[PDB]
RNA sequence: CAAAGUCUUUGGGUUCUGGGGGGAGUAUGGUCGCAAGGCUAAAUUAAAGGAAUUGACGGAAGGGCACCACCAGGAGUGGAGCCUGCGGCACGCGCGCUACACUGACGGAGCCAGCGAGUCUAACCUUGGCCGAGAGGUCUUGGUAAUCUUGUGAAACUCCGUCGUGCUGGGGAUAGAGCAUUGUAAUUAUUGCUCUUCAACGAGGAAUUCCUAGUAAGCGCAAGUCAUCAGCUUGCGUUGAUUACGUCCCUGCCCUUUGUACACACCGCCCGUCGCUAGUACC
């Protein structure tokens, strides 16, 4: 007579010896599946209006003069878009953000102003301790400088061993 | 290429999964849900009783879990198993035949519980690649190159056979030993909705009653 | 399904057999029912009737 | 972004994962943890102050988080939701247990008393309720729909009496005595409710 | 045991069948 | 294009040529072409290189995590009889059901769920009436269904009463006799009902399962929706708790041992073995 479905597989030792010898092949070759993390000019044929004397002057004399004016137009248009777009989205009246050479004075002064600029920088950020330029000395991250000549050989061992594990990391 | 349901998360966020039991479980299978809780990382075991499948699904999309593992049994021998990805993701009802629970054997100790490597063998079919990408995302991404336990999913003869192994590497050969459960396993239907839905679109369904039913593989 | 097999041991020689019906649906016979001596459970592909006559081909 | 007042600078600019708006904010009194809340996500993001990573995405609200506050005495943060349920989080030290208290209307105002034992809310029905924290029950509520002055706008088509624009309170702050609440919303008026006697004291246009 | 015979021969009598058919068609 | 013309298919004289391209594959006794040689002979493993790579092992100290750990409990299972699966071939093992009673049983009485299914070419879910101690019978009816069954008047549960600690009225195995139902067919009892029979079992050794809130446990009900299921499985709801949420002390697992990141603050050299390479001198 004919059966209507695949018989449930019987796990012999022969099956497992086919199976655990597969796993040794994929461990030892280390090619196995796992869920990896997700990380994180064209020349112009048209005649140049600028003359040879003029082109040299430009070389003689932001990102680009044309590109910045593209960036400046396009942010003036976007703030116009946010206003009208913002007004429909907002449930309350909102004033227009913007309405678009001599000395310029900032209406509002950022930070303390009376306090000196030097005070804002941290002390740590104007002197990190560093490894000394001479080969004969080693300076640690805390300020405990060590010469190469006053070390013992067992202290020579630990320091090379200590700089081993930080470099390896 | 990964599946379209798993595409946004794929490597970025770790999964968090729930192993839960059918309804008034036998004390054999309530052990056996804990081996499923141990076989995956990021797995918690919530005993089910007088929950409905709506308010256990709907109170899980809310709290935010990747998927749901529910088991069934016959007279202590566990028989069935479903994995169902939650943000309107697919589900896969598995039938599992030859089980050996871990609590039968000896007090040899306790498992490694570290991130496993995996082994997927003999998956050629495009439906076989669905079962790859729906099983693979139940493990935390990016295992270490020298982690010591490896979980094989082997597909000889249409029964996906999964074993749990530890390995160490000798001077010449790898030598392994077995811990954790032996399964045979067989998927038999694959919905595109969750296991709540019960009228979602059926991507695959094991047809038994067909003139060429015994002939093909992955059919 | 009744009165096709005489004993519960006779069913066990025949389980997994691709049973079909008059109506044309397929199935298999799976376990020997115990408490009567003859009968057995069989999973078809769709709901069998009462008016229907199962036939197991054999040689 | 956190700011220094000794040096006038950002420490770190804390950001989310999928770039969400942030309405409101709550800072651990022992300045280790900064929590923020959205309209887009309704998940309470939690940053550490030292490491600019987000520690955890505390979630469980339907509808957005309106406000977030931390009681200094017990170091417990209570979330505000539009689901009409007030959930008190406990996020420090191996507990990770959230207690939820149901509210009649969308709660857009959350106030934490100095004691660390009471929480003052401003729902959308107007009414300001005062809950306990160690218990889920409420001490009392004080009724604010009547004593709110509301303007008729120029472009309106309804009387100022029966518009539902401004009869709630979009802020509340306990006094440091713990005996008075000042509330203020999109209305024309500010209030000074007494907390035990449950009666307003004076109303400011 | 008879399941493993009835399946295996029927698979052989189809796997020998398509070869004998396709050897006709190409010739 | 002044011919490349000669008012809708054409005839002034004459010479010559074609009977169809371009890229490609092929068989072929159809026809011409076309060759060499006939003595002449190498020999599971190093050095090294390639690829791969912070050289490898161990200790100490610090820290993280867990019902494979500590710590605290409920309900049990194993002791009995049966049910079932696994072994074995009289028995060993696993999942289970039953009761040992007074927080009960028995008799009245009070009376409350949820998920569900249901009849066509036929016999489905079935109210109601009537008959029967009952099981059931019967005459009718509603329903292809939020429409009729059905408010599924379910069970524990509640009250009033009887029993009175006696293997008792607890328990219902084993069995005798009769009456029903399904079915072509009930013997080795299909099942149900009725009377009699009235066993073990007085809380279960060593072992050991499941479980943190509408849950555990008690309790009944609906469905078997291409596998697994039938005194079972998947579910459902009613009654409704004790106990735990700490700590790395133990048993395991894991991480770190440059602070590198940017303030302020605090801290302020981890250790040993062996290789590795370089030089110096020794044999």
């Amino acid at each position: 007579f004919d059966r209507t479905a695949k018989p449930v597989p019987v796990i012999t030792s022969e099956v497992t010896e086919s199976l655990e010898d597969m796993i040794r092949r994929r461990i030892q070759d280390s090619n196995f599946d796992d869920l990896q993390r997700r990380t994180l000019f064209e020349l112009s044929d048209v005649k140049s209006s600028k003359s040879l004397a003029e082109i040299y002057e430009d070389d003689y004399t932001a990102l680009s003069e044309e590109l910045q004016k593209a960036h400046s137009e396009i942010s003036e248009l976007y703030a116009n878009l946010v206003y009208k777009l913002d007004v429909l989205s907002s449930v309350h009246f909102v004033p227009k953000p913007a309405s678009t050479e001599t000395p310029t004075i900032s209406m509002e002064d950022a930070q303390p102003l009376y306090m000196s600029n030097a005070s804002s920088l941290a002390p740590q950020e104007i002197y990190n301790v560093g490894k000394a330029e001479k080969d004969g000395e080693i300076r640690l991250k805390n300020g405990v400088a060590m010469s190469k000549e006053e070390l013992t050989r067992e202290d020579k061992n630990r320091l090379r061993r200590a700089l081993k594990r930080k470099r390896s990391k | 290429q990964v599946d379209d349901e798993y595409a946004a998360t794929s490597g970025i966020m770790d999964p968090r999964i729930i192993v839960t039991t059918s309804r008034d479980p036998s004390t054999r299978l309530s052990q056996f849900a804990k081996e499923i809780k141990l076989l995956f990382p990021n797995a918690v075991r919530l005993n089910r009783g007088n929950y409905v499948m709506p308010n256990l699904v709907d109170a899980c999309k809310k709290s935010g879990t990747t998927d749901l593992v529910v088991l069934h049994e016959h007279r202590g021998v566990p028989t069935s198993l479903t994995i169902s990805h939650f943000p309107h993701g697919p589900t896969a009802q598995f039938s599992l035949h030859n089980v050996v629970m871990r609590h039968d054997i000896i007090n040899a100790g306790n498992q490694s519980e570290v991130n496993p490597h995996l082994i997927f063998d003999n998956f050629t079919t495009a439906l076989g690649k669905r079962v790859v990408c729906i099983l693979k995302h139940l493990f935390n991404a990016g295992p270490k190159k020298d982690s010591e336990r490896v979980i094989t999913f082997a597909n000889r003869g249409d029964f996906i056979s999964v074993r749990q192994h530890v390995y160490v590497r000798t001077r010449e050969g790898v030598e392994i030993a077995e811990v954790g459960p032996r399964f045979e396993m067989r998927l038999f239907e694959l919905r595109l909705g969750t296991l709540e839905n019960k009228d979602a679109d059926v991507e695959w369904q094991l047809r038994r009653f067909i003139r060429t039913a015994n002939k093909k593989d992955y059919l | 399904i009744k009165d096709m097999f005489s004993s519960a041991m006779e069913v066990a020689r025949f389980e997994g057999a691709q049973i079909k019906t008059v109506s044309g649906i397929r199935g298999e016979i799976k376990r020997a029912l115990s408490k009567p001596e003859g009968h057995y459970r069989a999973a078809f592909e769709d709901k069998i009737l009462m008016s229907d006559i199962v036939i197991l081909r054999s040689w | 972004r956190a700011w220094d007042l000794i040096r006038y600078r950002n420490f770190r600019t804390f950001t989310g994962t999928e770039r969400i708006q942030f309405n409101c904010l709550a800072v651990d009194p022992s300045g280790e943890v900064v929590c923020a809340g959205s309209l887009d996500n309704f998940d309470i993001h939690v940053w550490s102050v030292q490491t600019g990573q987000l520690l955890d995405a505390l979630s469980g609200h339907e509808g957005p988080v309106s406000c977030l506050s931390f009681s200094q005495e017990n170091s417990v943060l209570a979330s505000a939701s539009w689901d009409k349920t007030i959930r008190i989080w406990s996020i420090f030290g191996r507990s990770q247990q959230v207690e939820p208290i149901e509210v009649y209307s969308d709660v857009l105002a959350l106030s934490m008393r100095p004691d660390g034992k009471e929480v003052a809310v401003s729902t959308l029905k107007g009414q300001i309720s005062i809950f306990n924290i160690e218990d889920a029950k409420q001490v009392g509520n004080i009724d604010c729909r009547k004593d709110i002055i509301s303007g008729r706008f120029n472009q309106d088509r309804f009387t100022a009496k029966n518009s539902e624009r401004s009869k709630f309170f979009t802020t509340i702050h306990y006094s440091f005595d713990g005996m008075a609440i000042v509330a203020g919303g999109n209305n024309n008026s500010i209030c000074l409710y007494d907390v035990p006697n449950e009666v307003l004291l004076k109303r400011f246009i | 045991f008879e399941a493993r015979q009835r399946i295996e021969e029927k698979n052989k009598e189809s796997s020998d069948y398509h070869a004998k058919m396709a050897h006709i068609v190409n010739t």
